[PDB]
């Protein structure tokens, strides 16, 4: 048991909810304003806890 | 269907086994050369929900993860191969071994057992058999018209005939010692059979290589201490009652869930 | 504890039997008085056996 | 002594007794004390033997 | 103690026996790591207060040393993982074991003839089980009330 | 299951050992050259709930913390090598030793034992042996046609021959001493052997280096005071019953608890 | 989930630890130099629902606010350091200290402990040691061929030799006194070690500065009064029963509540 | 476990019985693949912690 | 907080567990794992030794 | 209470032994009679030790 080793880290994003639109398959994506103001892809923030 | 029921069942079974060995010790307190038994317990496996020491952040780790038990299981029983007390019988054919070792006994099928209960009788052929008909392996043959039988400390047996003004040797007693006394398997006639745990037997005359001496006219009593057995019985009863209480509590909560 | 006491009781009985035999055989001509000698017995150490 | 593993064997197994039974009642053919009765036809034997 | 697969575990239960090879093993066959061996025809095995093991013999007038029971200490005892057979193994949560003689560097001492019992308080278990039974019943009642109000809602 | 129960069990065991040594002392009250036993106990470890002298605050300290005992254990059982009373048997083959020291004896195996009781006989071959067939280490041999055997305060022995009216010397009885007399390992048949606890034996002629003298015709009785055994037995019985009462009280508390 | 349940838990625990110390005292009633213990409890914090002394109006104040208890806790245990009764063993190597003090003992590790049990032996090297091998710190070395050992009222110790017809001094048994005897931490084998709340030890000769004298041939008995222990057992049993009744009442009340 | 049609299936339920030929089988008649056989006149059967 | 060593009689101090207080404890924002974080409704925390 | 009584009993036994030694030693030419001397012992005050 003393050989546990990290093998990666998830990417969590924080979207307010007024700038995300559902796709046609159940997934959510940034809208035009959201991607314009926060870049093409969001950056993971350490404040998110799971 | 609840883990608590399964755990409490194992607890009750362990207490039952302990009470069983206590009662077995209490039964033959009058058996010559009987050794008490003690049961040792050991818990079962564990279910790990959260692995201890796993990372909880980039730098912190869980000091101790979630880990649930599964119950208890008896693992072994040990015979207290101590020295029992010696009682006098004034019977010339009763021999008590003081120290370590066993008398070898030739079973009817041809195998060999080992006994510490020294109470010998002579059958119609002159053989020095044990109580039960099995004869001692070195084949001591007592001749007729024997006034008395003398067995020395070094296990040399001689008889006093009508004349000759000197006893004549008729055989010798040899004692076998084992590496692990507690390892022998008992078969239920004050007899133990050699098994893999105990080493190979090696005969030795009394008084050599740590083997005990022989006293004629004495018999070794069982080393059972009833003063401890009574307290053990009290503790066993209380533990059984507590486990039954746990079973009852689990049943009550299951019934309440059913009524939901 | 019981067996040691039993052994001591038997030893005392033997000694008194010897005394009685000696006192009974008084006035016998070719007679010699008898005496008894006892010995302790231990298994190892601190374990008396009577 | 069971082969609990490839190399380790249990030094002592699990065995439960089933009680105790009497096996024999042996007579102690020692010599009793002799007494005096001063009768013509009272005979006591010292040692071994039996009248038929 | 050493498991058959080479790895080493740790235990508090001192109840030892001797196998056919004269090696001190636990009740279950696992041998103690410092490899204490007992010679043949031993009379009395004595264990010192600081782990030294001596054995008497037939004609010898002095005990002969046969081994030492050095024991390990951990930085965090609670972090050890507990495997079933009354054994513990070290984890990353606990520190690396450090082996030492008894009585030094905060290590304990050894008593021969006695075995450590279990530190389970009976008087607390019963009240705890009463408490958990009552809490279980209360939560069941909460479930029942939620079910009834949901049924009333969906009935209309 | 309860610490009180285990503590009371240890107390019962200690009282049982005390009663056993009392019975052992009383049993061989007439054994020549017997030394009475005495058992010494000690307390077991202590569980420290609150460490005494702990730094309670910046300037305040606990005068005495919370500590709980866990029982009693018999640390040792030692002989009391006093000087027993000297009797008068008026026999020529029994010698009493006044002071310290032991007679040396050659065991059958080959080692050396030490005894305190001097009551000798002669074997069939003329050797001076103790009761039990063990001969004296210096090998004192009594010749035939011996009129009388004389032993002085020193170890010198003489025999009055039939003729020549001149006694001759046939040996000497030296005494061995030890640094720690209580460390001798006692065995059966009224004998002691040397261990590491006692010092290396040193030989000495009687009356030199503090060794005691020899008196012929006297024997040494056991130093067992039968008066003290009775009162010790009463105290032992009382203490044993009190501990049993403690066990009963603990069982009553457990039984009342389980009735919830 | 009820305050009464957690209060009754603390009450039960207090009664249990009281019974445990009673059983410990009853266990080693025969241990030499054992000082009995008694436990001191204190109540836990109080919840102030309504503040005492609060301004109930423009002129009135609350006589006493509403405050609710929380339970009990054992706060300490103290050993009554009185003088035990002295019994006679007629042994030249038993010392009983009358007054206040402790013999200093050099532990094998290198630390020094302090003891009250005066019952000494001599090892193979001729050094005075306690029952357990720990040597007395002043390092008294008794020479061989010692006829007798005398220890006066003060600490001087002399040994009588075969020659020179005069005792010779070989050491002195200085004993240590403490500012606070209860503050000594208790370990096994009848030993105490210095703590912060005990003060620096003070070496002293017997009979000076309040230090007690030494009696040879006597041994100090434990100061335990069984007559008080029996009534204590009755009291703790009844208190445990009352607390169990309180737990049962709370359980019944909660069970009837949860049937709605 | 060896199925009748040759294929092999994997089971975690341990409840084994001895067949007429001695082969260890599962409750239902399907036999264990490693083909462990038990001789007759056997006093007692033991199974190690590492499957011996 | 103090810890007693092996040989040393006097305990050695290793640290102080001072604790914080707030002007309005109700306004703390609760998250998982029994944790509270400061908000604008609760005043700035102040640290102090216990009992003062 | 046991210790005081036991101590007194031992003192009485010692006195009886001395008396027996004196009476049995009559007709010994170079002999002087022996008499025992006793002393109470107190720990502090109001506490009896025997």
């Amino acid at each position: 048991p003393n050989t546990v080793a990290p093998v990666g880290r998830l990417k969590l994003v924080k979207a307010e909810g007024n700038e995300v639109q559902r796709s046609d398959d159940g997934l959510f994506r940034l809208t035009a304003e959201a991607q314009a103001e926060r870049g093409a892809v969001l950056a993971a923030d350490p404040s998110i806890r799971i | 269907m609840i883990s608590s029921l399964w755990i409490a069942k194992t607890g009750l079974d362990a207490q039952q086994t302990n009470m069983d060995v206590i009662a077995n010790n209490l039964a033959n307190v009058s058996t010559n050369g009987f050794k008490r038994q003690r049961a040792v317990f050991e818990d079962l496996l564990y279910q790990t929900i959260r692995q201890p020491g796993a990372q909880s952040s980039e730098q912190t780790t869980l000091p101790s993860g979630l880990q649930i038990g599964t119950g208890v299981r008896p693992v072994a029983t040990e015979r207290l191969h101590s020295q029992g007390n010696l009682s006098q019988t004034n019977n010339s054919k009763d021999v008590a071994i003081k120290g370590q070792g066993f008398f070898q006994v030739m079973l009817p099928d041809g195998t060999s057992a080992y006994t510490r209960d020294g109470s010998f009788q002579v059958d119609q052929n002159g053989q020095l058999v044990t109580a039960g008909g099995f004869q001692v392996q070195p084949a001591i043959t007592i001749p007729a018209n024997a006034l008395s039988i003398t067995i020395g400390r070094d296990g040399v047996v001689s008889v006093t005939q009508q004349g000759q003004a000197a006893p004549v040797q008729v055989g010798q007693l040899n004692l076998t010692t084992f590496m692990n006394d507690t390892g022998l398997e008992s078969i239920g006639e004050n007899l133990y059979i050699e098994t893999q745990s105990s080493g190979a037997p090696n005969e030795s005359t009394p008084g050599l290589n740590g083997a005990g001496l022989l006293y004629q006219g004495y018999v070794e009593t069982s080393n059972v201490n009833v003063a401890e057995e009574l307290v053990n019985m009290i503790q066993v009863q209380r533990a059984y009652e507590i486990n039954s209480k746990a079973v009852s509590t689990t049943d009550q909560m299951l019934q309440k869930l059913t009524q939901l | 504890s019981f067996s040691q006491a039993v052994s001591g009781l038997n030893a005392a009985a033997t000694n008194l039997d010897v005394i009685g035999n000696n006192i009974a055989n008084s006035a016998t001509y070719g007679f010699k008085s008898g005496t008894a000698s006892f010995a302790d017995m231990f298994a190892g150490s601190k374990v008396g056996l009577g």
